[PDB]
Formats: C-alpha cells, structure tokens, sequence
C-alpha cells in the first residue's frame, strides 16, 4: 500500500478500511493510530509499504519523515531513518522523500525507510548534486505574475486592483500592513486562487500560523 | 610432559572467543533482516558483550 492514499482520505474511509481489515472498534483512536494499525494489518499479510515525508533532523543525529496530516509533527505515522542514510544520500531538513518503508520491526515503534525512490520529486543522482541555497546569487523579478483571472466576477476586483496597485513578481519580498478584521483572509484566498489559475506550474504554499 | 601451562595471553584469547561467539550469534540473528543498501557494517556490532 501507499501512505498518501491513506493521507487524502477522511476519517470515515479509514473506519471502513479497518472494518475491511477485520479490526477492533477503531473510532476511538487518532487518524494516525488508525493508519498505523491498518498498515500493520496489511504488512502482516507479507506486504511492503510506500511512504512520503518531509525530512527533519535534531542534534540526535537520525531523521524523521513527517506528513502533512499533523502539519509536520511527531506521530505514529512518521518514518525514522538512520544517520547513515542522511550521510550517504546527502539528506537534510526540508528534503521531502518518497519511497519504500516498512512497519516497525521487533522492538521498534516507528516506520523505517528501505529504499529511496523520489528525493524532492527527483532521482538521487541530481538530488545529491544540489546547489546550496545561501551559496546562490539573488536577483530581481522580470517574470510578472499576472494576478488577473480574466473572468471578471464580483470578487476578482481584489485581484485585478493589484495589477494596478502592487505588481507581483517571482521571488518578491512582500509584506502586508493591515489592522485586524479588514479582509486579509479573503485577500490571500483570492491571491492563491489567482496564482493557481494563471500559474499552475509553481508549487503553492500557504502558512497558517496561530 | 602431560601438563600444559597457559599464560595470560591464552586465557585472554579464550575469553575473547567466548565473547565473540555471543557477538557472532547476535550479528547472525540481526543479519536475518539486513539487505543491500540499508546499513553500514557498524550498527550490527555492539561493544557490550566482548
Ligand atoms: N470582496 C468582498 N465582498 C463582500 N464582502 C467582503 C469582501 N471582502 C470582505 N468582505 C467582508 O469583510 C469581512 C471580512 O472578515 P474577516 O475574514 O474576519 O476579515 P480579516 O481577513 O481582516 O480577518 C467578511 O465578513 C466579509 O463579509
Ligand atoms: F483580521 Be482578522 F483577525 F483575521
Ligand atoms: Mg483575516
């Protein structure tokens, strides 16, 4: 099985999947506990697991592959990897890794990676030959990120006005100065929708903090 | 001629082998899961027994 297909489904799907697996009443546990139990039941039939997680390292040396279900926190679904793999495949924090994983073996309690398959959606060849971030040279934006949708609905105003108020470019350092209860939530909703419609190639990221 | 003398080195080597047989059993029972591209020849050996 793959972990992402347990990721994208809601809780009721996990409930019926566990009922298919002939499991005890599982409505009481966390979603990650249900995923852990289902993966254990699946591997008990002699099966391997496929997982995907963003990598994080502490001073302890070994690494943890977190999922987006808990917004990248510790959990029974995260994968434990030895420092040897980090030393070999040149891993570091933030490097999302997808590949073969196994349930925790005798005495273990978290998953362990077997073979890397996709390092940041890339083969380990060019992943090991990665240019350093701070070693790069910053520039300015010529690629104009068009905020206009072109449909011209009732709310599209808040986007098109930026096309004449604040131009947006790739790599721009932008900051909003606004009082509370003014309309920033729908504003960022609009900007996300507009950039996804006009530029679906760039990976979207939104930070919801506090 | 029928009584043999053993020094500190011989008994030290004997105790080393006594510990090495335990370490060997451990590395054998751990090698039951080890496959290619999963571990360096350092984690499978513990210093405790010998
Ligand atoms: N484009 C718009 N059209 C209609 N109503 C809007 C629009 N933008 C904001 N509002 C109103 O302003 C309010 C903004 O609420 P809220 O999201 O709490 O603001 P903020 O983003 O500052 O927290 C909403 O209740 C909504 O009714
Ligand atoms: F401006 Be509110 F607090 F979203
Ligand atoms: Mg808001």
């Amino acid at each position: 099985m793959n972990l992402t297909e347990l990721k994208n489904t809601p809780v009721s799907e996990l409930i019926t999947l566990g009922e298919n697996m002939g499991l005890e009443n599982l409505a009481r546990m966390r979603k990650q506990d249900i995923i852990f139990a289902i993966l254990k039941q699946h591997a008990k039939s002699g099966e391997d697991i496929f997982g995907d997680g963003v990598l994080e390292i502490l001073q302890d040396g070994f690494g943890f592959l977190r999922s987006a279900d808990s917004s990248y926190l510790a959990g029974p679904d995260d994968i434990y990897v030895s420092p040897s793999q980090i030393r070999r495949f040149n891993l570091r924090t933030g490097d999302t890794i997808s590949g073969k994983i196994r349930p925790p073996k005798e005495g273990e309690r978290y998953f362990a990676l077997l073979k890397v398959n996709e390092v940041n959606f890339d083969k380990p060849e060019n992943a090991r030959n990665k240019i350093l971030f701070e070693n790069l040279t910053p520039l300015h934006a010529n690629s104009r990120l068009r905020m206009e949708r072109g449909n011209g609905s009732t709310e599209d105003l808040t986007a098109r006005v930026l096309d004449l108020a604040s131009p947006i470019g790739r790599g721009q350092r932008g900051l909003i100065v606004a009082p509370p209860k003014a309309g920033k939530t729908m504003l960022l909703q609009n900007i996300a929708q507009s950039i996804a419609y006009n530029h679906p190639d760039c990976v979207l990221m939104v930070l919801l903090i506090d | 001629g029928n009584r043999r003398i053993r020094s500190v080195g011989e008994m030290a080597e004997n105790q080393f082998r006594v510990g090495l047989v335990r370490v060997e059993r451990a590395v054998k029972e751990r090698l039951s899961l080890g496959d290619l591209d999963t571990l360096m020849p350092q984690d499978m050996i513990n210093a405790k027994p010998i």
